[PDB]
């Protein structure tokens, strides 16, 4: 996800190192990102890991919509990141629409008037409210950075964080193996990770081969 | 079938029978199993198939254990369970029917449930803290989904969602070939009609109704129990 | 009764010497109504059967519900009493509780000598019981293969519509048989009836296997 993190550099990375002089920065730097794709890498590995770079605290959303507002309001610098959201009108769309206005007060503060500097969030769609919102939202005000499923190149860094963790023999080559995990996004090589550290466990080795491997691709093929 | 024993099968009882190879064998929280379909009796002959493959200490709690006039006996409870799990054997925990005490709410007319799921949202929080070498299971099992809570069904806590499916023909079998296997085995006796109507009248407690046949082929007047009592058995429970 | 325990426990000179001392016993019935007959062939004994079919006993006796002994003799797997019951002439065809015939209950041991016997005395291949399922239907239903190809051997049908609309290819696939659904299907089975859950052969067969289904249709 070498180009996901040099996208969001800008995003995350930028009130790090310098969180007290915005009010000096007048390149008018977005309000949020959003993020449309298969939640497979990106979600809970990403805000946590460059956020946890930050140093910062990750407050996290997981009719109690409005407590966790007041919270956030309380604890105002932080990344927030929507992810039960991510799942005609009517009084279910008046009921959504009492959180479809807490995004729009979202807007009036974060675009009506920055109290405390670093406020930056992340947002999350991925069902027809990306048409819903994104006509609500004509990016006026909006940072329009593209998730796209991973790539090769996005396969071998993911696969060597997610390999580092468990053991790995010394006779594999990641560039076959990485090309022999196609699927939906990034959380398919977790699959064959996760889908094979069970067939390391069943046959009973301390080490596992690029066969194991191989036999999770056909079992996460299967599955998809 | 054998999905289930499969999953349950290696997902429950290898781990179970291995310690501190959980930061070895591909570190993953697979310890939520949630099962699911009000149809099917079950809870009973998979509790006591886990009881008989394993020798070890059993929590049979069921969700309504806790419902008493003392909001604080809860945590009291199940932090006793909790300690005399983690240390004296890696028991397994059954909670059932979690739908009663899994439920949201806004009001303080009910402030008792509210009260025991902030107690289930602070163990909900202890079981996030014991993930390094907690000595327990903890097994669960529900009859309704639509009004669950969203804090239960978040990924890492329940990573294993089982079914049931409505034509159980692999649980007739075994449960008239587990009653008839003791009682007299009659040639004239058919599993066949009793094996396809309940596909379409279907129950529970099936093991039940043919013990309760036998109590109307205790009339000793009819020295094997026939389709006379089977099919008089379903009509009248 | 005495003579339950006597054709029960299968007491030759027991019951001989009562028949041949109170001819009334052999007529006389328990509180189920069930005769010595339906004793004698619950459990399967020749002789005792030879004497009362010997004597002309009524081979057409139903209990309260209606079970015919040719229920008895086809589930009970014994080809002999199945002889002696068809020798003295028993109703093929007889009604029962459920309305059900031998055929199904001989299909359910899976006993073909039985089979051959009643279907060759006349019995109807195509029987349907009340709720208007054939012996394909069970026979499919428990994985009897060569009960369902000798069922063939009398040209029966393979297209009955159960009481929720479900034909023998529905029972076959929902059963997960692979070799009973190629040899219904490639002996003239139907795939485009649909039941009352408007579900075709195909949706019913998981694992992909409507497509070979429907390519063994074609093929």
């Amino acid at each position: 996800l070498d180009k996901q993190i040099k996208e969001i550099k800008e995003v995350i990375e930028l009130p790090v190192k310098h969180p007290e002089l915005f009010e000096a920065l007048g390149i008018a730097q977005p309000k949020g990102v959003l993020l449309y794709g298969p939640p497979g890498t990106g979600k809970t590995l990403l805000a946590r890991a460059v956020a946890h770079h930050t140093d910062c605290t990750f407050i996290r959303v997981s009719r109690m919509v409005r407590e966790l507002f007041v919270m956030a309001r309380e604890h105002a610098p932080s990344i927030i990141f929507m992810d039960e959201i991510d799942s005609r009108l009517e009084g279910g769309s008046g009921g959504d629409s009492e959180v479809q206005r807490t995004m729009l007060e979202l807007l009036n503060q974060l675009d009506g008037f920055e109290a405390t500097k670093n406020i930056k969030v992340i947002m999350a769609t991925n069902r027809i409210d990306i048409l819903d919102s994104a006509l609500l939202r004509p990016g006026r005000i909006d940072r329009k950075i593209e998730f796209p499923p991973p790539n090769e190149e996005a396969r071998l860094d993911i696969l060597k964080i997610h390999s580092r963790k468990m053991n790995l023999t010394r006779g594999i080559n990641l560039r076959k193996i990485a090309e022999l995990m196609p699927g939906a996004s990034g959380a398919e090589v977790k699959g064959v990770c996760t889908e094979a550290g069970m067939y390391a466990l069943r046959e009973r080795r301390v080490h596992v081969t690029q066969e194991d491997f191989e036999m999770a691709v056909a079992k996460v093929m299967q599955k998809d | 079938m054998d999905i289930q024993k499969q999953e349950v099968r290696e997902a429950v009882e290898l781990p179970l029978t291995h310690f501190e190879l959980y930061k070895q064998i591909g570190i993953d929280p697979p310890r939520g199993v949630l099962m699911y379909g009000p149809p099917g009796c079950g809870k009973t002959m998979l509790a006591k198939a886990v009881a008989h493959h394993t020798t070890a200490a059993f929590i049979r709690v069921v969700g309504s254990e806790f419902v008493q006039k003392y909001l604080g006996e809860g945590p009291r409870m199940v932090r006793d369970v909790f300690r005399l799990a983690k240390e004296n054997a890696p028991a397994i925990i059954f909670i059932d029917e979690i739908d009663a005490i899994a439920t949201k709410r806004f009001d303080a007319q009910t402030g008792a449930d509210r009260e025991v799921q902030r107690i289930l949202l602070e163990l909900l929080n202890q079981m996030d803290g014991f993930d390094q070498n907690v000595n327990v299971k903890v097994i669960m099992a529900t009859n309704r989904a639509d009004t669950l809570d969203p804090a239960l069904l978040r990924p890492g806590r329940l990573d294993r969602k089982i079914e049931f499916p409505l034509p159980d023909r692999r649980q007739k079998r075994l449960i008239f070939s587990t009653i008839t296997s003791k009682m007299n085995l009659s040639e004239e006796v058919d599993l066949e009609d009793y094996v396809a109507r309940p596909d379409k009248i279907s129950g529970a407690d099936i093991n039940s109704i043919c013990q309760e046949s036998g109590m109307l082929a205790v009339r000793e007047n009819r020295y094997i129990v026939l389709a006379k009592d089977f099919e008089k058995a379903y009509k009248t429970v | 009764l005495m003579v339950c325990n006597l054709a029960y426990s299968g007491k030759l000179e027991e019951l001989k010497e009562s028949i041949l001392a109170d001819k009334s016993l052999a007529t006389r019935t328990d509180q189920d109504s069930r005769t010595a007959l339906h004793w004698a062939c619950s459990a399967g004994h020749t002789e005792i059967v030879e004497f009362l079919l010997q004597l002309g006993v009524p081979v057409n006796d139903k209990d309260d519900a209606g079970w015919s002994p040719l229920h008895i003799a086809a589930s009970a797997g014994r080809d002999e009493i199945v002889k002696a019951l068809l020798g003295k002439g028993a109703q093929v065809n007889a009604v029962n509780q459920n309305g059900c015939t031998p055929l199904h209950y001989a299909a359910s041991k899976n006993r073909h000598e039985i089979a051959v016997m009643l279907l060759e005395g006349g019995a109807n291949p195509d029987a349907k019981d009340h709720y208007e399922a054939t012996a394909m239907h069970r026979a499919a239903a428990k994985g009897n293969l060569k009960m369902i190809h000798i069922l063939l051997y009398y040209k029966a049908s393979t297209n009955i519509q159960d009481t929720e609309g479900n034909t023998p290819l529905h029972l076959a696939c929902d059963e997960e048989r692979v070799e009973e659904a190629k040899l219904l299907v490639s002996q003239g089975a139907s795939i485009y009836i649909e039941n009352k859950e408007e579900k075709t052969p195909l949706q019913v067969a998981k694992g992909g296997l409507g497509l070979i289904l429907k390519r063994m249709v074609e093929g």
